[PDB]
């Protein structure tokens, strides 16, 4: 049923954190590293995913 | 003063959106980058109030969008446009489109800014997977979706500040398979990953300037709905 | 002459950002990892070195 | 109102101190946990005030400290702690310094916190390159410098409330090999991130706690000079 709603409902139910992702989740870490709160961060790949990226075999 | 520009927006359903909308938060000027073929299309919503709701800040404020610009990442220069989109319908009424132009129009309008968002991608065989994506197809995807970001960042640190921010956003499809992100966008995505390091090695060198990249997870945007898989 | 001595030299020839680390360089990013701006991020490691893990060889 | 505790302080030149500063810019109470054998020293240095000027953040703030704490990452429990060191003359007219006793002692006296910051590490053969290092030095580094963070987790997570954030310190010399950080601590390290990770599907999954760990560059602290190499 189209690839982003799968995507969605699996992130929903393998991630670390079980809560919606909100495109302001990913605002306010975009807000922090364009600051100068993040003068010390740079070439960085930073995961805002709830922290699916961790997991490698899901419960189910 | 804090100037941020992003390329990237079409809606408020999308990612570009929702930076935008706690960057204000923080009260920095607002600058959207807008594809033009959705160009009209967004003013118009705009202007009929479509996003009055959506412009509300927590802190019980009004988003501030300091200016709208038509923007398209496969143009380097004014001398890159080809007759066919030249004489497009929607390019027609439009100009100053090509991210020189648009560097220009916003150093002669605002002055420098100092923070950058790279929030777009595209790829004309995303519907297909990676081995029967056609040459054209694939250098279409790192062409909008990855070098973007590099010329981006030769024609626009001329009017940033020392110190100054510049993102992306990427996906793990990049370093982990995901099946149906194909057309070359986990190519791309890897490009862009990696040219983010080398780009922090240039930009931190001589300009002291940072460069980071974002690994988002899923968000049913436009762009989203429309892999089809 | 001391591990330490090397590695902030190291660190401040051939990093991206040639800059003097410090403690509070981390503790603004400690800050912001441990506030809820960051509600999705989880289980990450965070580099904040000036950008030098992203290098594999030195300029000279 | 935010708490937090900060494990590994033993004086104003470590990450543990800029940490602390930075925090109470955001007005968020501060409760130093400092390890007996330096307790003493640390006291007498901040009450002749040696740290006043060390305080001072910027806006005119004074650095604000709930309480300080002795404390101790090498015992979980009351009986975990050996007669020897009981009775030592640090530790003798010291009490509940114990992972298990500061998180009560915590929770008594101002309820549950939100913020649980992991600084500190020790190894007693760091001096050793890890081919050289003894099995008795090498469990020693891990039990100290990461078996203390799954344990500060196990006690903590009870005085914690929902939403909550942990984090903890490690070095690149993880990921790739740095010589001269030696005794196990590279591998120590190594653990440190990849519990981070395991951490961080239990306490999310549990509790809906985040746990992550920053990689940090180089600062002369009073550990680092100890790395005689
Ligand atoms: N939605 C997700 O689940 C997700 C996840 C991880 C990463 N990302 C990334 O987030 C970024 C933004 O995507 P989004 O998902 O919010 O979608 P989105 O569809 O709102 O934004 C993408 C924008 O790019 C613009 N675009 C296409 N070609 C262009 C060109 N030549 N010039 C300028 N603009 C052009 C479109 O108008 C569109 O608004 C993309 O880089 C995407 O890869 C998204
Ligand atoms: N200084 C650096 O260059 C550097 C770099 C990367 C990572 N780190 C990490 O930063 C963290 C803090 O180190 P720092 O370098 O700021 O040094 P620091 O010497 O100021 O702090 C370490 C603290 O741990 C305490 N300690 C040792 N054994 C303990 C125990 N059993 N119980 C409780 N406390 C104990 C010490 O009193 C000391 O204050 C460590 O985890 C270290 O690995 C430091
Ligand atoms: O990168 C993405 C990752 C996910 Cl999970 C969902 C949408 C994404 O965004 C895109 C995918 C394909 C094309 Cl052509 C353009 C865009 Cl913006
Ligand atoms: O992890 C570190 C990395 C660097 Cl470059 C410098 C100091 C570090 O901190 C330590 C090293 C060894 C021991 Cl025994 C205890 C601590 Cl706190």
């Amino acid at each position: 049923y189209t690839f982003i709603d799968y995507a969605i409902e699996y992130s929903e139910k393998y991630a670390p954190l079980r809560q919606k992702l909100l495109s302001t989740d990913i605002g306010s870490v975009a807000s922090f590293l364009l600051s100068r709160e993040s003068r010390a961060i740079t070439g960085q790949t930073i995961y805002v995913d709830n922290g699916l990226n961790i997991m490698f075999l899901p419960d189910d | 003063e804090d100037i941020c520009f992003i390329a990237g927006i079409g809606d408020t359903n999308g990612y570009g959106w929702g930076i935008a909308k706690e960057l204000s938060k923080r009260n920095v000027k607002i600058i959207f980058g807008i594809w033009p073929p959705v160009y009209n299309i967004f003013m118009k919503n705009y202007k009929n109030g479509k996003f009055d709701n959506d412009m509300i800040i927590d802190k019980d404020k009004k988003m501030n969008i300091l200016d709208m610009l038509p923007f398209d990442a496969s143009f380097d220069t004014a001398n890159d446009i080809d007759e066919e989109t030249k004489n497009n319908k929607r390019y027609n009424m439009l100009q100053n489109y090509t991210i020189e132009d648009v560097a220009n129009l916003i150093h002669q309008k605002y002055g420098k800014i100092n923070m950058l968002v790279h929030s777009l991608a595209n790829a004309k065989e995303v519907q297909k997977d990676l081995l029967n994506t056609s040459r054209k197809g694939y250098l279409d995807a790192l062409s909008k979706s990855s070098y973007s970001l590099i010329s981006l960042c030769k024609y626009f640190v001329n009017i940033m500040k020392p110190q100054s921010s510049i993102i992306s956003l990427t996906y793990h499809a990049s370093q982990k398979v995901v099946p149906g992100y194909g057309g070359g966008m986990s190519s791309a995505k890897a490009a862009l990953e990696s040219d983010t390091r080398v780009l922090a090695y240039h930009l931190g060198r001589n300009y002291n300037i940072r460069i980071n990249t974002i690994s988002a997870g899923p968000l049913k945007s436009r762009a989203a709905t429309a892999i089809n898989k």
